[PDB]
């Protein structure tokens, strides 16, 4: 709830799970996928799209029930002279699957000519570098996208809350809920204590 | 396995590396055009050498990929612009000789030998402001006997070297290379070979013949008030009484020919000083002009990295009306903008070039720019002409809505544009036709200058005051000829200026002539014109022309519908005995 | 109950209806009845009798 009203994010959209009901909904395992891309590649990151980024770098599931967090970053990782610290796969033989990456190097073979593990004729190195420069346009800026995944397994949901807390009211015949136990009565004073573990 | 799946891989590999090198080659040149120093000279030469070496290296490797094995009609049109060869198609011993001639002819043209003084503003003010017959004639003759003599040995070898370059790329003459830009190859229904380009220019020139006779007679009748013994009413005009040195633009002759003295051309220079403009409000008004048309706005970085003011003496540099396209989402304009009426109309000529480059932003580097460079210069003129419209000046902040349109105002406005738009139009067809006989081989070297004067009295109507031999060089001293530039590109700009204007004024509720049209207050003409600017080299220029005008070829009808009040007034003034000119007349 | 008024749905913060801020989508979508679709996408005339 303190993320949407911060006014510090560019595109804050969700899929499947509503951005409002998640405040009072439990969760099992929550992960974060941090990656830096361009500006035009933000629209390609969506459950159901395709292209040279969502198929050769990170494949999004069809039943993605999470949110897409992305903001503009200019004074964080930008320098003049071309950026050579981030790479990306451009072409490959096969596609990718959800929750699966590929960090090993592989020479792309376009035609039917052997490459012998080195680039050349019909042999390229599909690991190009970005052009994050502070003098280019808006689409050529680095965008640190953090994709959150909401999974539900057989383990009990340990990520609930946050719960809202009111105050303590006594000497009134009102309703009260203490640790799930719903009661309606006057919370009178007691003259005896219980065990410190029940 | 196939050819189509492996051809696009080499294109994406080249585009991802060319944008990184082309941006550094343009950024290093931007530093030289901002602060004149010896540090930016070496940075510009080193950045440009890597771009010229990487472009020629990838072009040789692309020769192994087949060209006639593409059935998509898109990838094949991108390989023709990369696999092309320049002056390096011949031998290596003759390649360096052709580049040396281009460096010697450019130095003599920039450094004049008339004593010393140069060309502009050296001999530019003498041929324009003189009002003397024995003064401006000496400047025109001295340029032929000094500059033309030094360019004679270089112009003879320029034809033999450029002829072998065109024949090595499967052509006929060198003129086919400049005319090959509008040629559409491949398999299509609307193709456009070089044989069709020979006609459709010769046809439109005949319809404009009666219009040029009335315009040339008005200039000849005006000069008789100052030269009652050197210019005859049934003759022509000398080669030194045209305004310029070569006789191209007749803009300087507008100060002597004013049709109506009651309501002349108003000046909005004093109106901009009252509103206090710091050389920045001119571009702000041009930004909101395209909003009512239909074109989107610019980017955020366009108003933060482009210098649109005069730096002064603390940052001495150069500035000329030339749009820059650094790429990678960066667009800058280099021009000294001051409080001047001429800078207001010129701002719209350069503002349209930025929106054109933003149309193919998502397209690769090979698909940048349209099928021809003639469409880029046409969008900048159809937008700047509407800014000078008296109707558009009534809905703005400056100037008085007290000056409406009438019959005495449109005459002074059409004549000012007729001395630049259609004033040099017959000169382009005459210059292009004369160069066809030189590149082919119909005339030996000793028949080049004697034939140049024969086409003057038969097409333009300009005589010679002093008979020159074959040693002098008149067309070789041109900026477009000495520096190797296609001058025929300006011919299509005139025809396409009126064709694109009628399409935008048709949906804006404007019929008849195009002098009182208004592009603003109409969100329909913007979406229709944007479809042509988006299609770059992926689609032929024939298909993009039908989406705006409607025809697959050039038309002369919209060109005559704009000069209707002018053609109606010239026929009642030149009835002073002569309409046209004689081919047998000489002032001496 | 008959609803003949068109409104804008609101999700969490950035309220809508009037100022039109962020997270203000348009729920009133369209079906897309086309003769080139399948069998289940064809329009059915349902008449409920009460």
């Amino acid at each position: 709830s303190v993320l949407y009203n911060s006014a510090s994010f560019s595109t804050f959209k969700c899929y499947g799970v509503s951005p409002t009901k998640l405040n009072d909904l439990c969760f099992t395992n929550v992960y974060a996928d941090s990656f830096v891309i361009r500006g035009d590649e933000v629209r390609q990151i969506a459950p159901g799209q395709t292209g040279k980024i969502a198929d050769y770098n990170y494949k999004l599931p069809d039943d993605f029930t999470g949110c897409v967090i992305a903001w503009n970053s200019n004074n964080l990782d930008s320098k003049v002279g071309g950026n050579y610290n981030y790479l990306y796969r451009l072409f490959r033989k096969s596609n990718l699957k959800p929750f699966e990456r590929d960090i090993s190097t592989e020479i792309y073979q376009a035609g039917s000519t052997p490459c012998n593990g080195v680039e050349g004729f019909n042999c390229y190195f599909p690991l190009q570098s970005y052009g994050f420069q502070p003098t280019n346009g808006v689409g050529y800026q680095p965008y640190r996208v953090v994709v959150l995944s909401f999974e539900l397994l057989h383990a009990p949901a340990t990520v609930c809350g946050p719960k809202k807390s009111t105050n303590l009211v006594k000497n009134k015949c009102v309703n009260f809920n203490f640790n799930g136990l719903t009661g309606t009565g006057v919370l009178t004073e007691s003259n005896k204590k219980f065990l410190p573990f029940q | 396995s196939t050819i189509e799946e492996q051809a696009k891989t080499f294109l994406d590999k080249f585009n991802h590396e060319a944008e990184d090198l082309f941006y550094q080659s343009s950024l290093a040149s931007w530093n030289y055009n901002t602060n004149i120093t010896e540090e930016n000279v070496q940075n510009m030469n080193n950045a440009g050498d890597k771009w010229s070496a990487f472009l020629k290296e990838q072009s040789t490797l692309a020769q192994m990929y087949p060209l006639q094995e593409i059935q998509n009609l898109t990838v094949k049109l991108q390989l023709q612009a990369l696999q092309q060869n320049g002056s390096s198609v011949l031998s290596e011993d003759k390649s360096k000789r052709l580049n040396t001639i281009l460096n010697t002819m450019s130095t003599i043209y920039s450094t004049g030998k008339v004593c010393c003084l140069l060309l502009e503003p050296g001999l530019n003010e003498i041929m324009a402001n003189s009002l003397d017959y024995n003064e401006r004639l000496w400047a025109w003759e001295s340029w032929r006997s000094e500059v033309g003599k030094q360019l004679r040995p270089l112009y003879e070898e320029y034809v033999v070297l450029k002829n072998e370059m065109a024949r090595a790329n499967h052509y006929e003459d060198y003129g086919d290379y400049w005319r090959g830009d509008y040629e559409v190859n491949g398999v299509d229904g609307y193709d456009y070979s070089r044989g069709q380009l020979i006609e459709d220019v010769e046809h439109t020139f005949e319809e404009i013949k009666p219009l040029y006779e009335h315009l040339h007679a008005y200039v000849r009748a005006k000069l008789m008030n100052a030269y009652p013994s050197y210019i005859s009413p049934i003759g022509c005009l000398p080669a030194h009484l045209l305004g310029d040195m070569w006789g191209r633009f007749w803009t300087n002759l507008y100060s002597l020919t004013v049709p109506f003295g009651q309501k002349p051309n108003i000046d909005v220079t004093d109106a901009m000083v009252d509103q206090a403009w710091d050389a920045q409000r001119i571009f702000k008004e041009a930004e909101k002009f395209f909003v009512s048309v239909g074109l989107p706005n610019m980017t955020q970085g366009f108003w933060e990295n482009s210098m649109l003011t005069d730096p002064g003496n603390v940052q001495k540099a150069v500035c000329h009306p030339t749009a820059w396209d650094l790429g990678k989402g960066d667009f800058r304009i280099l021009m000294c903008t001051k409080v001047t009426m001429d800078d207001f109309l010129t701002a719209h000529h350069e503002m349209g070039h930025i929106q054109y480059d933003m149309a193919y932003a998502a397209q690769p580097f090979l698909l940048r720019n349209g099928a021809n460079e003639g469409f880029h210069e046409a969008v900048g003129e159809i937008m700047s002409l509407s800014a000078a419209t008296p109707k558009h000046l009534k809905s703005i902040g400056l100037l008085s809505p007290d000056f409406q349109e009438d019959n005495e105002t449109e005459i002074n406005f059409l004549l000012k544009q007729a001395l630049t738009i259609v004033g040099t139009l017959p000169f382009t067809y005459m210059l292009e036709k004369w160069r066809w006989m030189v590149f082919k081989g119909e005339i030996p070297k000793d028949q080049w200058m004697k034939k140049w004067w024969e086409m003057k009295r038969e097409i333009v109507g300009v005589v010679e005051p002093v008979p020159h031999d074959e040693t002098y060089c008149d067309p070789a001293s041109l900026f477009h000829v000495s520096n190797d530039y296609s001058f025929i590109r300006y011919y299509t700009r005139t025809l396409y200026q009126f064709q694109f204007q009628e399409a935008l004024c048709q949906a804006a509720k404007h019929e008849g002539p195009l002098h009182k049209c208004d592009i603003s207050n109409s969100t329909e003409a913007g979406q229709k014109l944007f479809n042509m600017l988006r299609l770059g080299k992926s689609e032929p220029w024939t298909l993009a022309l039908e989406n705006v005008v409607g025809a697959k070829n050039m038309n002369v009808r919209p060109l005559l519908n704009y000069f209707e009040p002018l053609f109606t007034w010239l026929k009642d003034q030149n009835k002073n005995s002569f309409v046209g000119w004689s081919t047998d007349w000489s002032p001496y």
